RNA sequence: CACGGACCAAGGAGUCUAACGUCUAUGCGAGUGUUUGGGUGUAAAACCCAUACGCGUAAUGAAAGUGAACGUAGGUUGGGGCCUCGCAAGAGGUGCACAAUCGACCGAUCCUGAUGUCUUCGGAUGGAUUUGAGUAAGAGCAUAGCUGUUGGGACCCGAAAG
């Protein structure tokens, strides 16, 4: 925000006139490109599914997304990674059955 | 609880004077090797970090790309002309930006670049760009002013700032409660 | 100019020459001054006669 | 030198042999063998508290 | 252990005296001085 | 301290006495007004001497004190605090 | 009695007292600022630049108005500066 | 008693260093410390020096934090000196350091709880117990000397070992 010029409290700190630095493209390090998406989709079509992904699909069908996410967290080590994998498999299910 | 029962190592600096002589000889040798250029590059002015030291400025590593562009030159040319450039420093303080731009303008006006093919005019060697362009602590306030007291009690101001920071979360929960109460 | 004086600051930054703790080294003349001579009692004898 | 008087292979002969218990040079075939070593009172030994 | 007095032919030897026994212990006046001190210390500091 | 000297001189009947310190007289920036006084001491720090002179007094040595007051007439001899050195 | 406690405040905060506040004015200007004590030309003392974090109010200062700048201040120190006719400006 | 001592010469054992501490001397003094380094040099010397940094000048609380004058920096008692009277003796006056005691100020603890307020934030004012190398006109910093403690082979030689 705007520093309040005093040494304590909310937004504490000295007040100097602000400048906005140019956004460095290294901060755009994880972004996806159209060709990158194309390659990943083609490679997915060619290679298919890993066995743990297959049983994640089965769990999503039968035992629930909560249990699928828990099994994915067991096999990945990270809750955010389990969320990402389960959402990816959900998109795959929707595209492979409905559309 | 437990003592140091073993034997230490000893480093003795008998070579202190010899190494001073050697550093002086090396500086003279480098001056002769790069004459008539200075021994040091131009460095920018920079605020020290942390709240203990942020009250003063010191020399930094190199001028920002934005500052070099504002001074009217490119990073490659500035590096060849004797200016330190640091690509990883960013500008968010217009005071520091303006000081560094003025620093670069003065350096450009004070140096003479010789043509890369033409005959060299005589020019003595100045060893310290740092001495010729010293870092100066920015002037904060004038020495004497008039008194302006509106009875706000700076101590009360500090106490209230602490109180607001301390009870911000509870008042935010109560604001969300006021949002969720119909 | 190197060492300073009562009217010249020494070139050494913040240096002043040492002060004296006694004004005159000759203390015989201080003792023989008029004020002390009219303040003190008469002296005895440096040598004393042997009796008995 | 911190090695002076110290680079010898010597051991005490132990007790009960009617000789001083100072470490002595092992081996044989030279005058050095059997001679006292390492001690500040021994010829060729370390000095006491060697200078550093 | 055959006790051998470090005297006469046996004084100042590093090797083995006339003793036939496998185990021999050389003994000294200096040794008996030290041993007496050790025994009296043992009695006192018990 | 020169503050100690001034407080000593603040006693009634003691304003014109000469203060004697067998030791060092140090300055004190905590006093903003200093009286006119005559002080005899072994050593004056530069700040204390400047303060006494600016207030209009004189700094003398103990032999000058002996000449002026051979019996120590109209003197006030002071000692500094001790238990401070622990 | 909390064990292995590590503090988390402003780690650096050296204190100064009012009876030493006026030493931050140079000797050349101290006399004239003490003599002419005006509210319209009060001397500005930057205690942070002098190297201090908080101002305590132990001593007594003269009645010269002084514009004192500091990061932190005690209630009594502020009261004495205000009584002498100055003001405390908080800075960061 | 035991142990050492045939005789002579030369050698032969409380040392250096680090970190703490007392005492003394010296410098400066609310400060103090030039020697990491830079300058300079008749070149390991001597001479000069910027910016930092340590210690000291503020304590207290578990902590968040708060943070040392009602007053002639208080009263009472004692008190070296000095002052007045006193030709002498004696009495007064003023009182340094320091000591005892009763208060005051800071921090911590427990109560009163108001002026003001986004209604619960703020703690004005007034009380009681103790407590601290606290405040109450600073005493420190540095270097040397003799020394003490501890660690380094640690006064010298000698130990049943892994």
């Amino acid at each position: 925000t705007v520093k309040t010029g005093i040494a304590i409290g909310l937004n504490k700190g000295k007040k100097v006139t602000s400048m906005t630095p140019a956004p460095k493209i290294s901060y755009k390090k994880g972004a996806a490109s159209n060709r990158t998406k194309f390659v990943r989709s083609l490679v997915r079509e060619i290679a298919g599914l890993s066995p743990y992904e297959r049983r994640l699909i089965d769990l999503i069908r039968n035992s629930g997304e909560k249990r699928a996410r828990k099994v994915a967290k067991k096999r990945l080590g990270s809750f955010t990674r389990a969320k990402a994998k389960v959402e990816e498999m959900n998109n795959i299910i929707a595209a492979s059955r409905r559309h | 609880h437990f003592r140091k029962h073993w034997q230490e190592r000893v480093k003795v600096h008998f070579d202190q004077a010899g190494k001073k002589v050697s550093r002086r000889n090396a500086r003279a040798t480098r001056a002769a090797k790069i004459a008539p250029r200075p021994l040091d590059l131009l460095r920018p002015v920079v605020r020290a970090p942390t709240v203990k030291y942020n009250r003063k400025v010191r020399a930094g590593r190199g001028f920002t790309l934005a500052e070099v562009k504002a001074a009217g030159l490119t990073a490659a040319y500035a590096r060849t002309i004797g200016i330190a450039v640091d690509h990883r420093r960013q500008n968010r303080n217009q005071e520091i930006f303006d000081a560094n731009v003025q620093r670069l303008k003065e350096y450009q006006s004070k140096i003479i670049v010789f043509p890369r093919n033409g005959k060299a005019p005589e020019a003595e060697q100045v060893l310290s760009a740092a001495a010729t362009f010293p870092i100066a602590q920015p002037a904060t306030d004038v020495e004497a002013r008039a008194v302006q007291d509106n009875g706000e009690s700076a101590f009360r101001t500090l106490r209230l700032a602490r109180s607001e920071k301390k009870f911000r979360g509870i008042r935010e929960k109560r604001a969300r409660e006021k949002a969720e109460a119909e | 100019q190197v060492w300073g004086s009562e009217t010249v600051a020494s070139s050494k930054v913040g240096y002043t020459l040492p002060s004296h703790i006694i004004s005159t080294s000759d203390v015989t003349r201080i003792i023989n001054s008029s004020e002390i001579q009219s303040a003190i009692r008469p002296a005895g004898q440096a040598t004393q006669k042997r009796t008995h | 030198s911190e090695k002076a008087g110290h680079q010898t292979s010597a051991e005490s002969w132990g007790t009960g042999r009617a000789v001083a218990r100072i470490p002595r040079v092992g081996g044989g075939g030279t005058g050095r063998s059997g001679q006292g070593a390492f001690g500040n009172m021994c010829r060729g030994g370390r000095m006491f508290a060697p200078t550093k | 252990v055959t006790l051998v007095v470090a005297s006469g032919r046996n004084k100042g030897l590093a090797g083995r005296p006339k003793g036939v026994k496998g185990k021999y212990k050389m003994v000294d006046g200096v040794m008996k001085n030290e041993q007496r001190a050790l025994r009296r210390i043992a009695k006192k500091h018990h | 301290s020169v503050s100690r000297i001034a407080r000593a001189l603040k006693q009634e009947g003691a304003a014109n006495k000469t203060v004697v310190v067998v030791g060092t007289v140090t300055d004190d920036a905590r006093i903003f007004e200093f009286p006119k006084t005559t002080v005899a001491a072994l050593r004056f720090t530069a700040g204390a001497r400047a303060k006494i002179v600016k207030a209009g007094g004189e700094c003398i040595t103990l032999d000058q004190l002996a000449v002026r007051a051979p019996k120590g007439q109209n003197t006030l001899i002071l000692r500094g605090p001790r238990n401070s050195r622990e | 009695m909390r064990y292995f406690h590590k503090q988390q405040a402003h780690f650096w905060k050296p204190v100064l007292n009012l009876d030493k506040l006026w030493t931050l004015i140079p000797e050349d200007k101290r006399d004239q600022y003490l003599k002419s004590a005006s509210k319209e030309t009060a001397p500005v003392i930057d205690t942070l630049a002098a190297g201090y974090g908080k101002i305590l109010g132990k001593g007594r200062i003269p009645n010269v108005p002084v514009i004192v700048k500091a990061r932190f201040v005690s209630k009594l120190a502020e009261e004495k500066i205000r009584a002498a006719g100055g003001v405390v400006e908080l800075i960061a």
